[PDB]
């Protein structure tokens, strides 16, 4: 029983799937859902924005990582661990990693329209929740994300 | 290595976005 992991995977999977398919999921989010929905709304707003201005860089990275299929996620996990290896953790880095995950997911859908986004979403969620567990907990998890990116 | 370069790139963008929202 791991609610933070469950919640994180739901948020990230939903974002990746929407981005990949172009369609929103009309199914009530699990327990919580209030924070999750606001997190997903935040992720749409800021994640789309990251993808903007950085299309060239993202394409560059996709190409260099040569991600061949829905299951080829080991290299991305390594890259994410490497990003955090200077010892710095913040929501800008996290949203950028998730946004890049959505970028990859979109591209995998073009090559194969039957591609599952779950391996990618699981790989990203694993890095975030497992390696930043206490950092997330201290901050009431996704509330930290919501408030950091909150605009009036 | 492509993996080191990708990490450098994602970190640059990540910190930029962090600094943006403060
Ligand atoms: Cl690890
Ligand atoms: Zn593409
Ligand atoms: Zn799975
Ligand atoms: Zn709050
Ligand atoms: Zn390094
Ligand atoms: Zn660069």
């Amino acid at each position: 029983s791991d609610e933070l992991y469950r919640q994180s995977l739901e948020i990230i999977s939903r974002y990746l799937r929407e981005q990949a398919t172009g369609a929103k999921d009309t199914k009530p989010m699990g327990r919580s859902g209030a924070t999750s929905r606001k997190a997903l709304e935040t992720l749409r707003r800021v994640g789309d924005g990251v993808q903007r201005n950085h299309e060239t860089a993202f394409q560059g990275m996709l190409r260099k990582l040569d991600i061949k299929n829905e299951d080829d996620v080991k290299s991305l996990s390594r890259v994410m661990i490497h990003v955090f290896s200077d010892g710095v953790t913040n929501w800008g880095r996290i949203v950028t990693l998730i946004s890049f995950g959505a970028f990859v997911a979109k591209h995998l859908k073009t090559i194969n329209q039957e591609s599952c986004i779950e391996p990618l979403a699981e790989s990203i969620t694993d890095v975030l929740v497992r390696t930043k567990r206490d950092w997330l907990v201290k901050q009431r998890g996704w509330d930290g994300f919501v408030e950091f990116f909150h605009v009036e | 290595r492509p993996e080191i370069w990708a990490a450098q790139e994602l970190r640059r963008i990540g910190d930029e976005f962090n600094a943006y929202y403060r």
